[PDB]
């Protein structure tokens, strides 16, 4: 009896993924197949699912988006592509998805998540921060002399 | 003479005594300084059963707060932190713990001024609170209450 | 307000811009000076200063615990508004 | 990230113990990661009198080291009583 509801539910897994075609497109991008409720999704396109069926650790996961940041992002994904309010959701430091609670407003957040702008000409070059301490004599221009 | 709820002896410097003991105490120094007060200047303030004591004690502190020359730090700085003590305490504004925390504060003060208005200072509330502590007491808790 | 130097450099709000006979600007071509543009020097100036009534009060920050820790201000000379030394916010008695 | 009755029975037969009723796998009796905010105690000394530090002072009740010989019947003695043997646990003696 369990053995055809096992082979059923796996032809729901082709089935919620929007048919064959978007079940290969996970399977080749994110390599699992199981789904999960939409818990919610953010600007840059990332979608956020959440099933609480799953063990400790596999109860929330996301699937990156195809383009950030005048990036291609089909194939390569990478940690760095969580928008902050939605990083605390992901990794279990809390149970209220930015949808329920948005995180608090203020001027100096950023607005656009640059994700790791190593190797990218858009690296960060490090420099002393600070002004000189000694001056010179400018020596005059009147030859005198 | 059943109308008298307190009495204070020789002015604000010398600590107030209650009715009780009023009822029998001679005039000396010696007599005052066993009834853990003293002579000081003769000037016997007397307070009905209609006074406010911790208002009246209040009060006191507050002249020896604006009559401190400020030199030395037991005077300048402890007088007002009293001054401020007692003005919460005629609210009842306060806990009972803070009662035994203004009694270290005016034992602080005492015997560590230059000149003995430190000393003048502290005695008015040891005596309130060493004869009126079930008052303070109760005031607070009436203030608790009514903060509800 | 983060402005460009005669070079090309982003001075940032220490007023740090490399010389441009500096050979150290090498460091940022191919890459950029990083900078932040909220510039805390500015951001503090359009602050509404606070019209408090009292002579003195108490500045925390904000929040409590969040803040800073809590100093008094002495607000009574009228030509000028008492400013905060750990956050900038200005207070200013009602015209005295 | 659940397995058939078939393979439990499979599971349980190879180990010959219930593994269902105890996992590796935290499901949802764990605590939930959001909780109520608490509301630390005090310690002993947060008292408004009788607080003074000379009374708590623990650094400074610390003496210099006695010495009981310098260079500048009496009844043999010990470092410390000796050892007590040690007995056999009533819980598990041999395992
Ligand atoms: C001696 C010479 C012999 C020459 C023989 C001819 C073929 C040799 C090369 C074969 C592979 C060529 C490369 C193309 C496939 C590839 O590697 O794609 C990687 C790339 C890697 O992409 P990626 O880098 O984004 O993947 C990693 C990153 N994540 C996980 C986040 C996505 O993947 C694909 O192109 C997807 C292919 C999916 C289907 C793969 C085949 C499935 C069926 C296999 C059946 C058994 C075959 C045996
Ligand atoms: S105790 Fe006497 S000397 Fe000290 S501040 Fe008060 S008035 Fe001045
Ligand atoms: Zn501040």
């Amino acid at each position: 009896m369990e053995l055809v509801q096992v082979l059923r539910r796996g032809l729901q897994q082709v089935s919620g993924h929007g048919g064959l075609r978007g079940y290969l497109r996970v399977l080749f991008r994110a390599n699992d197949v199981r789904v999960g409720t939409l818990v919610g999704e953010d600007k840059y396109g990332n979608k956020y699912y959440e099933d609480n069926k799953q063990f400790f650790g596999r109860h929330r996961w996301v699937i990156y988006t195809t383009e950030m940041n005048g990036r291609d992002t089909f194939w390569d994904v990478d940690g760095s592509m969580v928008p902050p309010e939605w990083h605390r959701w992901l990794h279990c430091m809390t149970d209220d998805p930015p949808t329920t609670k948005p995180p608090t407003a203020r001027k100096y957040i950023w607005t656009n998540h640059k994700f790791n702008v190593s190797g990218t000409p858009q690296q960060y070059v490090p420099y002393s921060t600070t002004r000189k301490k000694i001056q010179e004599w400018v020596p005059p221009s009147t030859p005198y002399k | 003479w059943d109308n008298l709820l307190a009495v204070i002896p020789g002015g604000s410097s010398t600590p107030l005594i209650p009715k009780s003991v009023c009822e029998t105490v001679l005039m000396d120094f010696d007599a005052l300084v066993q009834a853990q007060t003293g002579l000081g200047t003769a000037a016997v303030i007397v307070m009905d059963r209609s006074t406010d004591i911790v208002k009246a004690i209040a009060r006191l502190i507050e002249f020896y707060k604006h009559e401190s020359c400020g030199q030395c730090t037991p005077c300048r700085e402890g007088v007002d932190w009293m001054n401020k003590v007692m003005a919460r305490f005629v609210k009842g504004d306060a806990r009972p713990a803070e009662i035994d925390s203004l009694w270290e504060i005016s034992k602080q003060i005492e015997g560590h001024t230059i000149c003995a208005l430190g000393d003048g200072a502290a005695w008015p509330v040891q005596g309130l609170i060493r004869h009126f502590r079930p008052e303070l007491e109760e005031r607070m808790q009436q203030f608790a209450l009514q903060h509800q | 307000g983060v402005r460009t130097s005669p070079t090309g450099e982003k001075v940032t709000h220490t007023g740090q811009a490399y010389d441009d006979g500096d050979y150290r600007r090498v460091r940022f071509s191919d890459r950029q000076k990083e900078v932040n543009e909220n510039f805390a020097i500015d951001l503090i100036a359009e602050q509404p200063v606070s019209e408090v009534g009292s002579r003195v009060i108490s500045c925390d920050g904000g929040g409590g615990a969040l803040g800073h820790p809590r100093v008094y201000i002495n607000l009574d000379k009228e030509t000028k508004t008492g400013t905060c030394g750990y956050c900038g916010l200005q207070f200013r008695q009602p015209h005295h | 990230a659940s397995a058939t009755r078939v393979i439990q029975l499979l599971r349980n037969w190879a180990s010959g113990r219930d593994l269902q009723a105890k996992l590796q796998l935290r499901y949802q009796e764990i605590s939930k990661r959001t909780q109520p905010p608490p509301k630390l105690p005090v310690g002993p000394s947060h008292k408004l009198s009788n607080n003074y530090y000379c009374t708590r002072d623990g650094r400074r009740e610390a003496m210099p080291p006695s010495i009981v010989m310098s260079s500048q019947e009496k009844k043999a003695v010990t470092p410390a009583p000796p050892i007590k043997r040690w007995e056999l646990s009533k819980d598990q003696p041999y395992l």
